[PDB]
């Protein structure tokens, strides 16, 4: 947390940005008018996205991840959720 | 008190004559000590004093001065000028500080009374070396154009007479109107210089000491 | 130091969007730090401060990152410029207490913006700003004077358009010739914070204090 | 009377001077004329020319 005041000196944004920013991180792709980096420190299992405007380059907040193995598992949670969502909405489709 | 302060900015400006500094000058005649007056944004120099400093000032300023509180009070008292005559005025420039003195000398002795001034009560100087600030705003920058105004008004009666059947007969009485807008393009440029100094005050005392009173009443 | 204080006296006056008090405001940041010389008339901010205070604030003011003081300052002067119509950087009308007031939360939790603040002094009221206020005071006068001598003439002129005129006259409006002793007497007796002054010569004092 | 206006020989004075002239005159005859005020957006605004020739 906290990590919202940080551009506050820094480009002076106004609050609940951040959570706007936390989403579009999130989302596919970076944000449409955010600067983000997209990578992952296997070392230290840590991510981070940037914040830059007015002139002037900075540092916006970080995702402190956590290691858990066993990748198999939840790739196969994914594709399920992936599979499933898409026959949702082809029955959305064809019931329209 | 008022004496010192709203009496003192009911004072018009007037350069006393200096002997070193050219900065702006002014001495109001009280019963409660003399009082200058320079208003110049954002370093006092400025030189007020009630009975009781003028008092210290004479016993310990200076190494002969026997004249008590009432020899001043009393040589300002017989004082009728903002400016000087040659009481001996001059100046000592040793700070931006108007160093204003008032000597002991009353058509006679010049008895020893030297300045070294100090920066004076701020009471009577934030109070009333302010109010030039925006008297001065609020009072000229409207009157001086309100004239240019009128100047545009009779010009205004100049071409609707011509046009109504006064056309021009000579050189003379030949002057189409005239704007403030050029006037100013004009004189920014060619009567700035010649309108914008300060100088010893021999300007700054005869189209400003009336405007200035206009503006401490506004 | 010369440049920084000759072309802020050329700096156009800059009025910072406070709504409390009057800003009247120089600012030219190009070197040694921000050199945003603000002064509300009653109170000056000799903000010519270094890129060291620049530091300070940034620093101060972000509380788990940093703001290079050569960026603070440049952004700085790019933050004051959705300021002179954001960050608004508020100070209270106090003449004396004189402290940044950017009082809102930026981020959820606390934050705010402030500068490098100074109080009131009993020596500030005669350093520099009313000899160019007093030459425009000059300007305008000597501008008097010319439009004066110049309605004197063009009124001896209109004299010539009374006896030389055809104006239709319907009788309900009379035009008596411009006198010289009542417009002298209405240009001294009948016509006559900080917001005032300093919406009044934000034009005429760079127009002015060029000399 | 009835109008909202005397800006008609408001314009010209000629015939207003001429028009008061036999006001005063019918006055003299002992007619005394009476005028309303009329519905004007720009209200009546009398004395543009009504002002003293009214009985």
């Amino acid at each position: 947390e906290s990590e919202i005041s940080q551009e506050a000196d820094d480009m002076a944004m106004e609050k609940g940005k951040y959570v706007g920013e936390l989403r579009k991180a999130l989302l596919s792709g970076a944000g449409p008018a955010d600067v983000y980096t997209f990578n992952f420190s296997k070392e230290s299992c840590y991510f981070f996205f940037e914040k830059n405007l007015k002139d002037v380059s900075f540092r916006l907040g970080s995702f402190n991840l956590e290691k858990v193995e066993n990748p198999a598992e939840v790739i196969r949670e994914l594709i399920c959720y992936c599979l499933d969502t898409i026959a949702e909405n082809q029955a959305k489709n064809e019931h329209l | 008190m008022e004496e010192l302060e709203q009496g003192l900015l009911m004072q018009p400006w007037a350069w006393l004559q200096l002997a070193e500094n050219s900065l702006l000058a002014k001495v109001f005649i009280t019963k409660q000590g003399y009082a200058l007056l320079v208003s110049d944004l954002q370093q006092v120099w400025h030189e007020q004093v009630d009975t009781s400093v003028v008092s210290q000032r004479a016993k310990e300023l200076n190494k002969r001065l026997t004249a008590p509180p009432a020899a001043f009070l009393c040589h300002l008292d017989n004082l009728l000028r903002p400016l000087l005559k040659d009481a001996t005025f001059s100046c000592d420039c040793v700070a931006d500080a108007l160093i204003l003195r008032v000597r002991s000398e009353l058509s006679g002795l010049p008895f020893y009374w030297n300045f070294h001034c100090m920066l004076a009560s701020p009471s009577l100087v934030s109070q009333h070396l302010i109010r030039p600030l925006m008297g001065m705003s609020l009072a000229l920058q409207c009157q001086v154009r309100e004239l240019a105004t009128l100047l545009h008004m009779k010009d205004l009666e100049i071409q609707d007479y011509q046009e109504s059947g006064a056309t021009l007969i000579r050189d003379r009485l030949k002057t189409e109107p005239f704007e403030e807008n050029s006037f100013l393009e004009q004189f920014m440029i060619e009567k700035l210089p010649e309108a914008c100094s300060i100088g010893d005050g021999k300007p700054f005392v005869m189209n400003l000491q009336d405007l200035y009173m206009a503006v401490t009443t506004q | 130091m010369e440049e920084l204080e000759q072309g802020l006296l050329m700096q156009p006056w800059a009025w910072l969007q406070l709504a409390e008090n009057s800003l009247l405001a120089k600012v030219f940041i190009t070197k040694q730090g921000y050199a945003l010389l603000v002064s509300d008339l009653q109170q000056v901010w000799h903000e010519q401060v270094d890129t060291s205070v620049v530091s300070q604030r940034a620093k101060e003011l972000n509380k788990r990152l940093t703001a290079p003081p050569a960026a603070f300052l440049c952004h700085l002067d790019n933050l004051l410029r959705p300021l002179l119509k954001e960050a608004t950087f508020s100070c209270d009308c106090v003449a004396d207490a004189l402290i940044l007031r950017v009082r809102s939360e930026l981020s959820g939790l606390p934050f705010y913006w402030n500068f490098h603040c100074m109080l009131a002094s009993p020596s500030l009221v005669s350093q520099h700003l009313i000899r160019p206020l007093m030459g425009m005071s000059l300007a305008l006068q000597c501008q008097v004077r010319e439009l004066a001598t110049l309605l004197h003439m063009k009124d001896l002129e209109i004299q010539d358009y009374q006896e030389s005129g055809a104006t239709l006259i319907r009788d309900r409006l009379k035009t008596e010739p411009f006198e010289e002793n009542s417009f002298l007497e209405q240009f001294m007796i009948e016509k006559l914070d900080g917001k005032p002054f300093v919406m009044n010569l934000q034009d005429l004092y760079m127009a002015v204090t060029t000399q | 009377l009835f109008t909202n206006e005397d800006n008609p020989h408001g314009n010209d004075s000629a015939k207003a001077s001429r028009a008061r002239t036999k006001a005063g005159d019918l006055r003299d005859t002992g007619i005394f004329l009476d005028l309303m005020h009329l519905k004007k957006p720009g209200g009546f605004d009398i004395s543009l020319f009504y002002r003293d020739i009214i009985s």
